[PDB]
């Protein structure tokens, strides 16, 4: 006598968002956010160098905290904030900039910068560097007067990049504690440190005083850095309080670089990573940490967004 | 729904519908009997199925980090780089909403399309032999036993063979 | 609109219907009448709300100043804070656009699609008792008093009452 | 005989744009974009300090005209363009930076720094900052040679910040007019000034010479700021030329800072700020101000965008 | 599509109507005969005419140049900058993804709601005189000559001149 | 008997994507990504400059390169990958700021800065710089000591701009290959040039020392700017090393600068510019060059977005 039409439903809808209402029931919905962590930095697959103790800018200069991770190469680098750049104490100058270029790296190669010295001595060394007896950054050389007040010789000392790829160049200027400290160390008079490349252009003079101590030591260094391209020459005009490079550092390729808290797994493989770990979804959103690098859903600021996948439920 | 099918004419849902999406439940002679239609069902899964397809993912565009949770960079090009993740915040949480609102709208009225194209079709088919209820029913005049339901259907049903004795029952 | 309904089949609106947004006119023995759809006209408001409710609100999403009107801050910083900023004032300025275009697109539509829906709905209420005209008029076979009228809008007429007569009629 | 179907519609409709037509009457619409503002700064409800002629960086070094605004606390904190930071003409190192600082700061809080002095004179004064009488910095001192043409003796001083919560400490650096008058205050010799934390390593030589007169004054202080960690030290070693703090600043804790050249007005209430005034509004976007701040109205470039609320007015 | 009529019940589309978007074709005793309906194709062209009006076009936004490729800007904010700039490229290449997608959808739905508005008003006109085929056709109970075929396209087509021979022939 | 609606279709349609299906062939449609470039700089009805061999900071200084560009008049500044800001080799401080600001200047107006000179001598000149025999940057005096060795006497000159738009003064600091070169042209002693105005505060000491030869000189001259206010006063207090300017600099009004490899052409007009020529387009957006300027589409990831403009193709 009749047939009749009609679709399903069921007793347990979702409620979704539209346009014109909030809370509408559906016959079913899925999440478009993503709220799971993976608490552990997951590595599956990639050339994974955990920096622990050593600061990555540590492994240009190489306090011996950095002294196997002197000429790593890596698709992943992980900073740690337990990670220092330094045994003596002191800073680089445009430190973040020098950062992100070898968070990019895919790691360093090293090269001897050919300096040879005569009429100074090569081996400052203190006891903020440890290696079994007092030491010093692995990549630099304290240059020293030969003996105690002597006047540091007006020095000139000369590098070309003979390579194809842009050099990293680093130096130090070493702040005494003290003006007879540095008198000491280097000999007397107002030091000067003088820098140029065919791209670069900058000098140095030196000032001693008492800082706060760390490390247990007063003085500081101040490091820098320039990057210097294919068959330019950089020259160094010094008359002390100079910490010379003993090697030029090459960038190997490319990589990625995070700060994390938590451990490794090279069970799990994800490609979204933050310091509380690694987001694995294929969401295109997630609510877990705006600051989320690597190639991640899109940050938003709603837990949830659920997305209709049914008909609207209209149960009897 | 723009098209006052579901949730509009059709009273309600059937919870014993469990075979597909949209489907008949006949009364007759020898009974009462439900079933699925694929055709409809499979047109409105496809449908959904493709809008997941584009939606669930990300890109292969990679981001690196411009600041540092260790030591914190300089305060004024900090507070820029702040202000700009926060506007970028502010725009992806905005896209997002609407995105899967406006989503939302039209997966329901394109739910609420393919109930009305099933009815509008088997309309067709009756043409003269039947009368709309408006209950989603089709008050059918002539007797019509299982083997004249499963033809409507099966979409074989001819409307020619019993439409003198359907129209003399007007 | 989508549904060709208003400013479609229906030649124009009512400026005397300032009861509600659709509604009934008739012609009989006892005169002509008017008088506003409460269901119809609901559904269209309650809509229309639910999308004002949602658009018309701003976020919690504080932002802090970043340059300086009295004293300048640095050229390059400065550059990039316009830039950034002018990039943004392109972004929202786009999304404001598009979603208002695309917001009024479905509001017109939905009203058109109401519209037909309550059409449709007197459609089937009427079946074989009339005929459609073509303007958005019913033409009744029987004689249809304002009690009659009253029961098509109030949902209470029973087509079954004055089938013979209308069939007769044809 | 017959029922008709049918619709409203008036004679005066509202056009509005749609995906696919510009200027389509519908019933009734309403505005998105807010172009109404409100010429003062709406403060009901929250603390408010309208800093006038006192400049913000001023709030930490203390020009006479920064007197009443030494320890302030806030919710809100309004700049003027009238406001200077200096009596002794000079200027801020990294001034933005610090501003920003301070207008998130919920204000200040300052205590001393603990410094006492012999062999030096601590009352240096000048007629450009005038308190009935030739005056200073209230929160600095201006330290000289006991007297005239005397050798400012080498100087070492320390704070440790014993609180739970970063110290801002600031100093100054004197430029003199002239390398004769750089004598007659610290005596001869060519001057030097370090500063060092855990965090932070800088020094500061003065370069004395003629600079055109403001506020009478043809020398200048150069004033300095670093953030000092809880339980980190900080040490001076200067030799002259150094404009000592008395106090350390603390911030108390939030607020938003505002530009603005309109009055303050308790009886209305906003959150979004421009130096023109405040925007209330409920709308979602506004055309009034690019660089309005606090929670606004998205800045768009368009004067309207009318949303339909109405079905399509089709009049006969 | 939507409304279930384009890639619906019409089973496809004629590569012989080059006149216009939607038309008609009959079969009479004289032959067979095609002819375009002008207000109709009319109609959904206008309404993507609209669509490209809107969307073809760039803003009169200036933006300058705020990095150097002939000699790089200082890693830190050339980093800021290139961050910035690569969110913005992410969110103009989300935008254009998802407006033509959108878009799209509706311009097929339009098309296919200007077919079935066509069909509807023609269903209409012919009130009691023909029935649904269910393929998009009409038939026609009484004879209908060429100047009738062209008075139901033209629109001029009058019902109650051959009810009475069309009812009959039921 | 019967009449039939339709729509019309063709063989051969074009796909598209939509929010449910991708590749849903249409009738017909168009593309919304711009990938076609014109390889030149379409420059009809702009008052153009292509700088050419003239670095875009030598119109300010004025090496033998730039001397057909010290007051040149633009809407369009063309900057070329040859083009070179110096003669003597040197470089400015700050020097993408002052690049930005020059390529929105619509051009320079040049005007004496007044100074003349005493006791010392005015027309330093260098190989390095040829107009037919040895020569100097035109809009700069390189002041030097009377005769070899002879002491520069301290000195100090005032600048004051009676106009009404902010002067850009220039000034180098000139740091000799060699402490023997700098006291033979300056005299013996450590250097100083001091540099103030009411907005500005900072000082120079020369550093002398051997880089490496550019353009036959191992010297190098630090080039530093400030924009002078209406009736406000720079004074340069300077004993030696001071590259002095000649000329202040005045902006015209407004431009557009370009960075291009590309020829220029009158015939074509384009508003959206890049390195590899113009983007000529009505279309929202672009795929050809993330970095264009002027007035442009969207760059954006896709190749293509094709734009339905016709109904389903359904074909027999
Ligand atoms: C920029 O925002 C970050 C957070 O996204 C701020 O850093 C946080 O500071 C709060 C309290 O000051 C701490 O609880 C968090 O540990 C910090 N988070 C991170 C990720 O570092 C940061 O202070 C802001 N930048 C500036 C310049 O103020
Ligand atoms: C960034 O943009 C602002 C405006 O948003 C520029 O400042 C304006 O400059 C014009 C003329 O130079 C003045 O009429 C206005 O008074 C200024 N407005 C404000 C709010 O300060 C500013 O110059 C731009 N920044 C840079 C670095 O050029
Ligand atoms: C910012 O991005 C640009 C590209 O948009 C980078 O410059 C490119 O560098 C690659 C290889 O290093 C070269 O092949 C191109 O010639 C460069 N393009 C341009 C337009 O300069 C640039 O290195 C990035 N910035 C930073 C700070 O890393
Ligand atoms: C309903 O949706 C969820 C997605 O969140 C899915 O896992 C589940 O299989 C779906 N259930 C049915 C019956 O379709
Ligand atoms: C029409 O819209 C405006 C909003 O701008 C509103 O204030 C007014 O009350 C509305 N009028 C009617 C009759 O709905
Ligand atoms: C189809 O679209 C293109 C736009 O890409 C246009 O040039 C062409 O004229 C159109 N053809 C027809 C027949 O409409
Ligand atoms: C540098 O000079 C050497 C000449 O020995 C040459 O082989 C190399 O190609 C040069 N590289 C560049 C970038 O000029
Ligand atoms: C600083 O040292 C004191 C020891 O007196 C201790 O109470 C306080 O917790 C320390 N704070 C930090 C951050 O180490
Ligand atoms: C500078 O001073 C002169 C007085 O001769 C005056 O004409 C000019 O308006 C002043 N300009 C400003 C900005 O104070």
């Amino acid at each position: 006598d009749k047939i009749c039409l009609g679709h399903h439903a069921v007793s347990n809808g979702t409620k979704v968002n539209t346009l014109t209402e909030r809370g509408v029931e559906v016959v079913n919905a899925t999440e478009t956010v993503e709220r799971t962590n993976v608490p552990r930095i997951c590595s599956k697959g990639k050339r994974t160098v955990d920096l622990g103790q050593c600061g990555l800018l540590g492994t240009i200069t190489g306090p011996p905290q950095c002294d196997q991770f002197l000429e790593f190469s890596a698709d992943l680098i992980i900073e740690r904030r337990e990670g220092s750049d330094v045994c003596y104490p002191g800073k680089f100058v445009n430190e973040e900039a020098l950062r992100q270029i070898l968070r990019e790296s895919g790691g360093i190669d090293k090269e001897t910068m050919g300096f040879t010295y005569s009429g100074i001595r090569t081996n400052g060394a203190t006891s903020a560097c440890r290696r079994s007896g007092s030491s010093f950054y692995a990549e630099m050389k304290w240059l020293l007067s030969n003996t105690d007040n002597a006047a540091f010789p007006q020095m000139t000392k000369s590098y070309k990049n003979t390579r194809k790829d842009p050099a990293l160049i680093i130096w130090g200027i070493h702040h005494s504690g003290s003006t007879t400290e540095q008198t000491k160390l280097y000999g007397s008079g107002n030091k000067l440190i003088t820098v140029g490349s065919s791209n670069y252009q900058q000098s140095f003079v030196p000032s001693p005083g008492a800082r706060p101590q760390v490390n247990g030591q007063s003085g500081r260094i101040d490091f820098h850095w320039l990057m210097l391209n294919p068959n330019d020459t950089v020259t160094f005009s010094f008359n002390g309080a100079f910490i010379a490079p003993d090697r030029a550092s090459f960038l190997r390729g490319k990589s990625m670089g995070i700060q994390s808290s938590v451990q490794v797994d090279a069970n799990c493989e994800g490609d979204c990573y933050h310091s509380g770990g690694t987001i694995i979804s294929n969401l295109p959103f997630q609510n877990i940490n705006s600051r989320a690098v690597g190639k991640c859903p899109r940050y938003v600021k709603q837990e949830s967004l659920m997305l209709a996948t049914g008909m609207k439920n209209v149960p009897e | 729904g723009l098209f006052g099918a579901i949730a509009g004419f059709i009273e309600n849902g059937w919870e014993g519908l469990i075979d597909g999406w949209y489907g008949f439940r006949h009364q007759n002679a020898q009974g009462e009997g439900t079933a699925a239609d694929y055709k409809s069902t499979q047109s409105a899964i496809d449908q959904i199925t493709g809008k997941l397809n584009r939606l669930i993912e990300k890109t292969n565009q990679q981001f690196e980090l411009i600041d540092n949770e260790f030591t914190e960079v300089e305060k004024q090009i900090g507070n820029v780089i702040n202000w700009t993740r926060d506007s970028m915040t502010e725009v992806w949480s905005y896209n997002a909403e609407l995105l899967v609102a406006m989503e939302n709208q039209h997966t329901i009225d394109l739910a609420d399309s393919e109930m009305n194209k099933l009815y509008e079709r088997v309309k067709r088919q009756l043409r003269e032999n039947a009368e709309e209820d408006g209950t989603g029913c089709f008050e059918i005049f002539h007797k019509c036993d299982d083997d004249c339901m499963a033809s409507i259907r099966n979409n074989t049903y001819d409307h020619s063979r019993y439409r003198e004795e359907a129209m003399q029952n007007r």
